[PDB]
């Protein structure tokens, strides 16, 4: 019943410093190392370093010396990593893990997102056919949900009554703002004769936006 | 440092099949102390990694008996005797012999199905978006298999690479297909300097790209 419990998601401005914690339970803290690992989209896993609590001993990956600092408090059984001079390259999920003869137990991970953006609701743009094309027997519609902060929107297509047919494309952070998209495919008998709507909720701005899908030009 | 070359990148299987995954470090992993710190992990979407095998061949507590590891020198192998649904996800190896510790790039164990060509849908910028001076052109490439796909944008027949955002879904639980969304963002000004906008999808199911296009003048 070894458990490593990390601190919560962080939203940080560039140039700031953040401290992530890792509270160890279920074993003797000074007996194992704590490892720190970085999980960045499009990169895989990158080891930052390790600390042996109570011993004064650390090993850092060279490029993190000067950037990451590990401490460990044997009174509270908590390990900490400080990352300074935060940049866009630091947006990632960070894990702590136990180490000694394998990374045998991992924390749940802490998301750090680096951005100058304020809470910004998304712009929601309809994606519907036009351009004088002839619709087939099925039509694909979409909504582009662009320029929001921070994460998590939900797109619902008319209340949920699809039996999807719906694809949700994971958001990407670019230049400090998120963008995602969502598509649905409907029979041509249903659209544009009947209403198709995308409902986009962004709890962090307490906003919900509904866009009715209409042809973008002659069909 | 020690590079961990893991193969294959993608391992399609039918449930019940054997699976084998290879990790080749760029040098020996035998520590001065005699131990070989080569380990295997499984990570499921939105979960932390979990240990499977430690020090080459030792099965971690709670790990199913169908997992085993073996190997020596610069060739190590994780074997799954019969793939079950709980085994799908991303596998990686780690070495803990040489600082900095390093990880393999991952192997996605996924479900094998018949190849499927993408359904490709292109959309010009929303009137709503152009009003704000922005212009995002969207291409959905839906319900294809295998996952490997490449999207190329052309503007008036010329390839364009910067300002492109791509997002992929994980394998569909019902279809076993993949989908992807590609978004080309330009300024409204730039968008108006050109007519023909094209997304081209290169995928196993064609020796030639599936091309979708429109001309701004007619949309
Ligand atoms: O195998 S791991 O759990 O990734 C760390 C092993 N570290 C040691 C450090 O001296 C071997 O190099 C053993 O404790």
């Amino acid at each position: 019943r070894v458990q490593l419990l990390e601190s919560g998601a962080e939203l940080m401005k560039p140039g700031a410093s953040v401290q992530i914690s890792c509270k160890a339970t279920g074993y003797t803290f000074s007996f194992y190392w704590i490892e720190w690992v970085k999980e960045r989209p499009g990169h895989g896993l990158e080891w930052i370093g390790e600390i042996l609590p109570g011993s004064g001993r650390t090993n850092y990956r060279e490029k993190f010396k000067g950037k990451a600092t590990f401490t460990a408090d044997t009174s509270s059984n908590t390990a900490y990593m400080q990352l300074s001079s935060l940049t866009s390259e630091d947006s990632a999920v960070y894990y702590c893990t136990r180490g000694y003869s394998s990374m045998d137990y991992w924390g749940q991970g802490t998301s750090v997102t680096v951005s100058a953006a304020k809470t910004t609701p998304p712009s929601v743009y309809p994606l519907a056919p036009g351009c004088g094309d002839t619709t087939g027997s099925s039509v694909t519609l979409g909504c582009l949900v662009k320029g929001y902060f921070p994460e998590s929107v939900t797109v619902t297509w008319n209340s949920g009554s699809l039996s999807s047919s719906v694809h949700t494309f994971p958001a990407l952070l670019q230049s400090g703002l998120y963008t995602m998209s969502s598509s649905v495919t409907v029979p041509s008998s249903t659209w544009p004769s009947q209403t198709v709507t995308c409902s986009v909720a962004h709890p962090a701005s307490s906003t919900t936006v509904d866009k009715k899908l209409e042809p973008s030009g002659p069909i | 440092e020690l590079v961990m070359t893991q193969s294959p990148l993608s391992l399609p299987v039918s449930l019940g099949d054997q699976a084998s995954i290879s990790c080749r470090p760029s040098q020996s992993l035998v520590h001065s102390n005699g131990n070989t710190y080569l380990h295997w992990y499984l990570q499921k979407p939105g979960q932390s990694p979990k240990l499977l095998i430690y020090r080459v061949s030792n099965r971690f507590s709670g790990v199913p008996d169908r997992f085993s590891g073996s190997g020596s020198g610069t060739a190590f192998t994780l074997k799954i005797s019969r793939v079950e649904a709980e085994d799908l996800g991303v596998y990686f190896c780690s070495q803990g012999t040489h600082v900095p510790y390093t990880f393999g790039g991952g192997t996605k164990l996924e479900l094998k199905r018949a190849d499927a060509a993408p359904t490709v849908s292109i959309f010009p910028p929303s009137s709503e978006q152009l009003t704000s001076g922005g212009a995002s052109v969207v291409c959905f490439l839906n319900n294809f298999y295998p996952k490997d796909i490449n999207v190329k944008w052309k503007i008036d027949g010329s390839e364009r690479q910067n300002g492109v955002l791509n997002s992929w879904t994980d394998q569909d639980s019902k279809d076993s297909t993949y989908s992807m969304s590609s978004t080309l963002t330009l300024t409204k000004d730039e968008y108006e300097r050109h007519n023909s906008y094209t997304c081209e999808a290169t995928h196993k199911t064609s020796t030639s790209p599936i091309v979708k296009s429109f001309n701004r003048n007619e949309c």
